[PDB]
């Protein structure tokens, strides 16, 4: 996240990362004890994935963190890296053993398709992740915040040459400065609803980060919530 | 009194219902309040909530 603030620890405790040969190369989001949810091209090539809840300070140990392996990835059914690694850009991943629930390890809610689109269009939303802090820079220790305005289709649209489609949404600031970087994809964009945050959003892509004319890509989670709900059910 | 105007004063999920009147819902690990419009825990750590001290 570039032009974001530290996270206080347990603000955002649905947010995950993602640890491989590299560090925080992806974000995930907590939907319950056993399952997160990312972007599938963060798992596509399933290499040995640690996930960490309770994570704060990605450099230090702060007995909140609890790891744990992943058993089983699931893409979503119309993910095909060969045609586009980022379209239909979600996936579950299945932890071996349950997290155990606390106030820093609490799942994101999930509303149903018609509020989870509705709560998009309120037009603003929060991501959260360890990614690059400047475009091709460091990647954060502290977990990193920053609420991202809806840009409209058609803006998106002209501020880039790769195609959009309706399965997708921007968010950024027309100035630049702030945004979504690598390493912050498969995190959570979140809707606070009278203080009760639901998933609105999978961060996806983007270019040269933070650059004015740029804005970030997400995948719309209103499209999958059908499909999340069936496949994490514990019952 | 209708779901199109302020969510029909619900505070998570809103149906219209019968007589001009609405029906309120929340998400799984909340319960709908006595007030008939607000959420509250059903669980010790339900989703989506900050309960550090920020
Ligand atoms: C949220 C966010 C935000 C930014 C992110 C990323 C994520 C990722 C990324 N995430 N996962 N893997 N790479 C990258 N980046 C910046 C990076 N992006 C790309 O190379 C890139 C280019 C094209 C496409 N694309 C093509 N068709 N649909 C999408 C996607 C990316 Cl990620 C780049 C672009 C220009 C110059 C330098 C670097 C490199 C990779
Ligand atoms: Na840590």
């Amino acid at each position: 996240v570039v032009g974001g603030e530290d996270a206080k620890p347990g603000q955002f405790p649905w947010q995950v990362v993602l640890n491989g040969k590299v560090d925080a190369f992806c974000g995930g989001s907590i939907v319950n004890e056993k399952w997160i949810v990312t972007a599938a091209h963060c798992v596509e090539t399933g290499v040995k994935i640690t996930v960490v809840a309770g994570e704060h300070n990605i450099e230090e140990t702060e007995h909140t963190e609890q790891k744990r392996n992943v058993i089983r990835i699931i893409p979503h059914h119309n993910y095909n890296a060969a045609i586009n690694k980022y379209n239909h850009d979600i996936a579950l991943l299945e932890l071996d053993e349950p997290l155990v629930l606390n106030s820093y390890v609490t799942p994101i809610c999930i509303a149903d398709k018609e509020y989870t689109n509705i709560f998009l269009k309120f037009g603003s939303g929060y991501v959260s992740g360890w990614g690059r802090v400047f475009h091709k820079g460091a990647s954060a220790l502290v977990l990193q915040y920053l609420r991202v305005p809806l840009v409209d289709r058609a803006t998106c649209l002209r501020s880039t040459k790769f195609t959009i489609y309706n399965n997708m949404f921007c968010a950024g600031f027309h100035e630049g400065g702030r945004d979504s970087c690598q390493g912050d994809s498969g995190g959570p964009h979140v809707t606070e609803v009278e203080g009760t945050s639901f998933l609105t959003g999978i961060i996806s892509w983007g270019e040269e980060c933070a650059m004015k004319g740029k804005y970030g890509i997400y995948t719309k989670v209103s499209r999958y919530v059908n499909w999340i709900k069936e496949k994490t059910k514990l019952t | 009194v209708t779901c199109n105007i302020k969510n029909g004063r619900c505070e998570q999920f809103c149906k219209n219902s019968a007589d001009n009147k609405v029906v309120c819902s929340c998400t799984e690990g909340y319960r709908l309040a006595e007030n008939q419009k607000s959420c509250e825990p059903a669980v010790p750590f339900p989703c989506g909530r900050v309960s550090v001290s920020q």
